[PDB]
C-alpha cells in the first residue's frame, strides 16, 4: 500500500498549499510543493518553513 | 609497508575460462555498470533549490 | 526529500549491496550546528615561573652551517645506512 | 498598439535566452574547481537552465575564472571574438577582477576587463559555487530587464 | 524524487502515439471505413482495379455484394 | 590429443569469439545434410502454386491426373498438412 501512501501524500501536498491555487503558484513560483512548517516570518513578507 | 596492487593472474581452471568466456561473450561487467546507475538512479537527489534554500556554511 | 520499500529492493539488488545502512545524502546523524561555548587549554610554557625564554627560545639555538671541510686508510661511509626493503602487507596482501 | 505586441515579443525572445544561456568549458585557476562544485550534484547548475557547452561558436555566457594572465590574453580574446552575439563575459573571482592576489606581478593583466567587455563582476577567491551561483541567475535578470526591440520600435 | 522524469517522457509518450494514431485513422476514413488496401503484388494492383471499374464511382473502397449482381 | 584439448583451452581463454563463431558457424555446414527435415523443406517450396496448373487435354489412358480438382486421384500433400 505504500504506492497509495505516496498518492495520499501527494495529495496532503495540494490541500497543504492552500488549495490548487496555492499549489500551482509554489510550483510556478518556488519550483518545490514540499510543505514545512511556518518557523517563522520577518516584516518583510518573507515565510520561513 | 606495502601491498601489490594489480597482478592477479586468472586461474585457468575449465570453470574459470568459461566464466571469462561468458564475461567477454555475454557482457556482464557492462551489465553491472548498468545494473549500478539504474540503483544510483533511484535514489534521492543531493541538489538544494536555489536562494529558496541555501547550502550549509 | 524515504524511499518506498519497493524501490529499496531495487536500488540494493541492482547494486549488490544495502544502501540504507549508509547514504551519501546526510540526515539527522550530524553533529548540531550551535555547540555550547568552549573551553581551550594553555600551552605547557604557560607557567607563572621557572619559564625564561633563555631556556625556552627555538630561534637563538640554530648554529651557523657547521663547516667540515674548505679549499682555502679511511672505511668508505654511505650518506645514510641503506633501507631496509619494505615487508609485504599483513592486512591486505595482493589485491 | 505595437509597444503591446513589441514588448510580448521582448518578452519571449529574452526569457528564452535567460533561461537557456550556456557557460563555455573555460576554467583557468583554483577559481575554475569550485565552479565544477556548482554543476556537482549539490548545486546542480543544469536545473537552473544551463548547459557546459564547450565550442564558443556554441555559447552565450564565458566564465572567465581564474588568473588572467599574459601569455593567454590572446587566447581568451581570439576565443571571445568567436562566440556569437549576445554575448556576456562574467568575471568570476578576484584574479580575474583585477589582478587579484597577483595584483602587481609581471605577467599578469590586472583585470579581464582590459581585454574583453566583461559582464556583472562577482568577487570571492574562491567564489563559492554559489557565490556565483546567483551571479548566473542575477544575469539571468540582466537577460530580463533588456528592451532591444523596445529601441528598435523607438529608434 | 526520481516522478519528475515521467512528465517529460508522458508528452513523449503522447508524441510518438501520433502518427500512428494518425495514419491508422486517415487511412480508416479515406478507404471507406475499411482498413487500406496493400499492393504488394501485381495481382493485388489488378485486384485493386477491377474493383474501381466496378465501384462505377470510380473508388476502390466501394464494394458491392450480391445485390449488384442479379 | 593432449596438445588439441590445450590448444582449444588455450583458445576459448584467449578468445571466446572466433571459437564461438568457428563453432556455430561450422554446425551451420553440417547438420544441414543429417536434417530428416530437407527433404520436407524443398516439398514445401515445390507445393506452393505461384502459377497456374494449366489443364492438360483428354485422349485416355490418363488415370493418374484428375478430371476435376475434388477427385482422388493426383498428388495430394496431407502431409504438409498434419505438418
Ligand atoms: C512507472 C510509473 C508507474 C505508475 C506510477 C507509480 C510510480 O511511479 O510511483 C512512483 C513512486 C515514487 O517514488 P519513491 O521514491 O518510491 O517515493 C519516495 C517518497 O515516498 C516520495 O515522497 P514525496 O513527498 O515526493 O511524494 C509525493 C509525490 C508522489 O508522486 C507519485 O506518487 C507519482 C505518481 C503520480 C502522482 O508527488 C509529488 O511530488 C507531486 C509531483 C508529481 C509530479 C508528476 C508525476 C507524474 C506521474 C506520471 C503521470 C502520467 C505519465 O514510487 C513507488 O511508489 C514505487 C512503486 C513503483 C511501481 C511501478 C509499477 C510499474
Ligand atoms: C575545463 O572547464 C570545465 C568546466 O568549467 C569551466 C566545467 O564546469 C566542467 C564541469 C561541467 C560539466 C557539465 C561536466 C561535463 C562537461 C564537459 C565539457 C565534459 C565533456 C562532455 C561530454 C563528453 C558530454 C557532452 C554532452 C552534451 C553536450 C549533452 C548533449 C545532449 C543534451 C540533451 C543536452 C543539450 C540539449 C539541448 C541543446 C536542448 C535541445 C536543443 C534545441 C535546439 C532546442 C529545440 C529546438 C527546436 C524544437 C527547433 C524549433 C522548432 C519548433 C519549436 C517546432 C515548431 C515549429 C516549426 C516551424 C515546425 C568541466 C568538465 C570542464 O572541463
Ligand atoms: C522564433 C523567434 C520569434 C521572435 C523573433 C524576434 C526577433 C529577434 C531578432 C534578433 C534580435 C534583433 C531584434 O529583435 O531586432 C533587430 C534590431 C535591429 O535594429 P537595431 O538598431 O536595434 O539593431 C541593434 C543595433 N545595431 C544596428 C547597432 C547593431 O536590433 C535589436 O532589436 C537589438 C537591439
Ligand atoms: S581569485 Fe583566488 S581562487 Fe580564483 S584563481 Fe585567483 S587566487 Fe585562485
Amino acid at each position: 500500500m505504500e504506492l497509495v501512501q505516496v498518492l495520499r501524500r501527494g495529495l496532503q501536498q495540494v490541500s497543504g498549499h492552500g488549495g490548487l491555487r496555492g499549489y500551482l503558484r509554489v510550483l510556478f513560483r518556488a519550483n518545490d510543493v514540499r510543505v514545512g512548517t511556518l518557523v517563522g516570518e520577518d516584516k518583510y513578507g518573507n515565510k520561513y518553513y | 609497508t606495502y601491498k601489490f596492487v594489480n597482478m592477479r593472474e586468472p586461474s585457468m581452471d575449465m570453470k574459470s575460462v568459461t566464466d571469462r568466456a561468458a564475461q567477454t561473450l555475454l557482457w556482464t561487467e557492462l551489465v553491472r555498470g548498468l545494473g549500478m546507475t539504474l540503483s544510483y538512479l533511484f535514489r534521492e537527489p543531493a541538489t538544494i533549490n536555489y536562494p529558496f534554500e541555501k547550502g550549509p556554511l | 526529500a524515504s524511499a518506498t520499500r519497493v524501490i529499496q529492493l531495487l536500488r540494493n539488488w541492482a547494486s549488490g549491496r544495502d544502501l540504507q545502512a549508509k547514504l551519501q545524502l546526510r540526515y539527522q546523524e550530524i553533529s548540531k550546528r550551535t555547540q555550547p561555548p568552549p573551553k581551550l587549554p594553555v600551552g605547557p610554557s604557560h607557567k607563572l615561573s621557572n619559564n625564561y625564554y633563555c631556556t625556552r627560545d627555538g630561534r637563538r639555538e640554530a648554529m651557523p652551517p657547521s663547516i667540515v671541510m674548505s679549499s682555502q686508510e679511511k672505511k668508505a661511509v654511505t650518506p645514510a645506512p641503506p633501507i631496509k626493503r619494505w615487508e609485504l602487507s599483513k592486512d591486505q596482501p595482493y589485491l | 498598439r505595437g509597444e503591446y505586441v513589441v514588448a510580448k515579443l521582448d518578452d519571449l525572445v529574452n526569457w528564452a535566452r535567460r533561461s537557456s544561456l550556456w557557460p563555455m568549458t573555460f576554467g583557468l585557476a583554483c577559481c575554475a574547481v569550485e565552479m565544477m562544485h556548482m554543476a556537482a550534484p549539490r548545486y546542480d547548475m543544469d536545473r537552473f537552465g544551463v548547459v557546459f557547452r564547450a565550442s564558443p561558436r556554441q555559447s552565450d555566457v564565458m566564465i572567465v575564472a581564474g588568473t588572467l594572465t599574459n601569455k593567454m590574453a590572446p587566447a581568451l580574446r581570439k576565443v571571445y571574438d568567436q562566440m556569437p552575439e549576445p554575448r556576456y563575459v562574467v568575471s568570476m573571482g578576484s584574479c580575474a577582477n583585477g589582478g587579484g592576489y597577483y595584483h602587481y606581478s609581471y605577467s599578469v593583466v590586472r583585470g579581464c576587463d582590459r581585454i574583453v567587455p566583461v559582464d556583472i563582476y562577482v568577487p570571492g577567491c574562491p567564489p563559492t559555487a554559489e557565490a556565483l551561483l546567483y551571479g548566473i541567475l542575477q544575469l539571468q535578470r540582466k537577460i530580463k530587464r533588456e528592451k532591444r526591440l523596445r529601441i528598435w520600435y523607438r529608434r | 524524487m526520481w516522478f519528475e522524469i515521467l512528465p517529460g517522457i508522458a508528452v513523449m509518450a503522447a508524441c510518438l502515439f501520433i502518427p500512428g494514431m494518425a495514419t491508422a485513422h486517415i487511412h480508416k476514413f479515406t478507404n471507406g471505413g475499411k482498413e487500406k488496401r496493400v499492393a504488394h503484388f501485381s495481382y493485388q494492383w489488378n485486384l485493386m482495379e477491377r474493383d474501381r471499374c466496378i465501384s462505377g464511382v470510380n473508388r476502390y473502397h466501394v464494394t458491392k455484394g450480391l445485390e449488384n449482381i442479379d | 590429443a593432449g596438445r588439441i584439448a590445450s590448444f582449444l583451452k588455450n583458445a576459448w581463454a584467449k578468445e571466446p569469439v572466433l571459437v564461438a563463431s568457428f563453432a556455430i558457424g561450422g554446425l551451420a555446414i553440417i547438420l544441414p545434410s543429417l536434417s530428416p527435415y530437407t527433404n520436407y523443406a524443398i516439398r514445401i517450396n515445390r507445393a506452393t502454386p505461384y502459377n497456374y496448373p494449366v489443364p492438360l487435354r483428354d485422349d485416355g489412358n490418363m488415370p493418374d491426373v484428375p478430371s476435376h480438382p475434388q477427385d482422388p486421384q493426383g498428388p495430394s500433400l496431407e502431409w504438409l498438412k498434419n505438418l
